[PDB]
């Protein structure tokens, strides 16, 4: 009746230092629809973030893509935090430039 | 290769506001093409795809008015669903709704397909043979009842093995640069220590369309699936896909495990080890 | 395009 989600952080391209590059939260497997989803800079959440298009898979489990563009630095430390109602505590996931 | 188009529909009740959010996403193949919202403000089915743009003024329009129809449905089907199963008016739930029509390389009517679901379960299905459904609660056996008196499975299979089909085919001709291509997979192995005497191999791929893929772990050339670890096939943004697998390995035998990928883009299926 | 009118009641 209710799934928790299932979340997945990384960089569209292989990350760089100075390169650009997108900042992808990939959240998924999470039932209902209502979801909170950010990504967070040295903590701070981040404004300019953009949703794909809420879509399901066939266990009807929904699936969103959140994402930005951003510059990996080796100094700035990036983080993913979504809240569900499957969620006791906001689910915080870290970066990790070799997924 | 065959190719398909299935759309997406979830209707939430929402309520303390009071009217239902409707969500509508249509696919091709692993392609999005457009995308309905209740409470965006354009109020019509939005391109979210190249191809689809050049559509015009009456596809748009007929496109809009047929999802607001089913938006309306929606809300009524969640009110009498709400009875069929004695459930509180306070709460919120949802009704999903996928369809969808596949036809192969010679371009002819493959399957076609129509699931209906109640908070994430099962609730109705349309049968393989396009004529029969499977309900799958005694309150789905209330539906079923009305439908099969009102031969629904009729409109259903005249939807699906007609427009489906044909403006599929319209589709995947309107963008057969980007819908037929089959961007192969680009494979590397990282290495990352974990003890002095364990490491952990891991397998990428990226970049690669469609999104079907098999990573494969091999150790002495059997498959292996204890200490293995596969993430979820998940998109890039830029419309191709990315996915590794990995393993945990002693030290000095990094050479005795090999990865093994297979995906449309590569014609045979490549091998990967630590050199 | 989407399935054209319906008005199917579950």
């Amino acid at each position: 009746i209710q799934r928790t989600p299932k979340i997945q952080v990384y960089s569209r391209h292989p990350a760089e230092n100075g390169k650009s590059n997108f900042l992808n939260c990939y959240v998924s497997g999470f039932h209902p629809s209502d979801i909170e989803v950010d990504l967070l800079k040295n903590g701070e959440r981040i404004e300019k973030v953009e949703h794909s298009d809420l879509s399901f898979s066939k266990d009807w489990s929904f699936y969103l893509l959140y994402y930005t563009e951003f510059t990996p630095t080796e100094k700035d430390e990036y983080a993913c935090r979504v809240n569900h109602v499957t969620l006791s505590q906001p689910k915080i996931v870290k970066w990790d430039r070799d997924m | 290769g065959s190719h398909s188009m299935r759309y997406f529909y979830t209707s939430v009740s929402r309520p303390g506001r009071g009217e239902p959010r409707f969500i509508a996403v249509g696919y091709v193949d692993d392609t999005q093409f457009v995308r309905f919202d209740s409470d965006a403000a354009s109020q019509r089915m939005e391109p979210r795809a190249p191809w689809i743009e050049q559509e015009g003024p009456e596809y748009w329009d007929q496109e809009t008015r047929n999802v607001k129809a089913q938006s309306q449905t929606d809300r009524v089907d969640l009110g009498t669903l709400r009875g069929y199963y004695n459930q509180s008016e306070d709460g919120s739930h949802t009704i999903q709704i996928m369809y969808g029509c596949d036809v192969g390389p010679d371009g002819r009517f493959l399957r076609g397909y129509r699931q209906d679901a109640y908070d994430g379960k099962d609730y109705i299905a349309l049968n393989e043979d396009l004529r029969s459904w499977t309900a799958a609660d005694m309150a789905a056996q209330i539906t079923k009842r009305k439908w099969e008196a009102a031969h629904a499975a009729e409109q259903q299979r005249a939807y699906l093995e007609g427009r489906c089909v044909e403006w599929l085919r319209r589709y995947l001709e309107n963008g057969k640069e980007t819908l037929q291509r089959t961007d192969p997979p680009k494979t590397h192995m990282t290495h990352h220590p974990i003890s002095d005497h364990e490491a952990t191999l891991r397998c990428w791929a990226l970049g690669f369309y469609p999104a079907e893929i098999t990573l494969t772990w091999q150790r002495d050339g059997e498959d292996q699936t204890q200490d293995t670890e596969l993430v979820e096939t998940r998109p890039a943004g830029d419309g191709t896909f990315q996915k590794w697998a990995a393993v945990v390995v002693p030290s000095g035998e990094e050479q005795r495990y090999t990865c093994h990928v297979q995906h449309e883009g590569l014609p045979k299926p490549l091998t990967l080890r630590w050199e | 395009v989407v399935v054209g009118a319906a008005g199917v009641g579950k």
